[PDB]
């Protein structure tokens, strides 16, 4: 699909057997996901941005899938305001910026 | 507002 | 162009005459940059990210030139880690996201 950015660019993801919305994000590095108990080993991590540093749980070989399209990698768990898809996700899914 |  | 996102999508912007870098951010409402001058008035302003709340100075109706596309819109100046091209000038510049 193309996604115009008159609105916050929110897609449906599939993660973990839930539905979610998340943020298409390409200034974030990371996918950081609202806090979710995910099953699965995790490693804490500190992750920054506008604002500070927020304490998050990192996945790794979490299945993802984003409009459709599937993805696998590693997902941040925290106290993020909204979920975030990062550029380890969206270039699987084989994400552009157009102009 | 919010910027991620 | 079609950029692609294997990398940071980190382009030259040119703002109040000086030329800086800056990360195109789908994820941001607003372009914020890193402490600088910029001629005119400003007004105080907060804005969230993914670790809290900071103060901004918002400067109105300013030209940018985002990678030879220009754009004349709202420029926040304040403690961000990178300087954001935002949806504000995205959208002035014709970005979308495709996949």
């Amino acid at each position: 699909p193309q996604i115009t950015l008159w609105k916050r660019p929110l897609v449906t993801i599939r993660i973990g057997g839930q539905l979610k919305e998340a943020l298409l994000d390409t200034g974030a590095d990371d996918t950081v996901l609202e806090e979710m108990n995910l099953p699965g080993k995790w490693k804490p991590k500190m992750i920054g941005g506008i604002g500070g540093f927020i304490k998050v749980r990192q996945y790794d070989q979490i299945p993802v899938e984003i409009c459709g399209h599937k993805a696998i990698g590693t997902v941040l768990v925290g106290p993020t305001p909204v979920n975030i898809i990062g550029r380890n996700l969206l270039t699987q899914i084989g994400c552009t910026l157009n102009f | 507002s919010q910027n991620y």
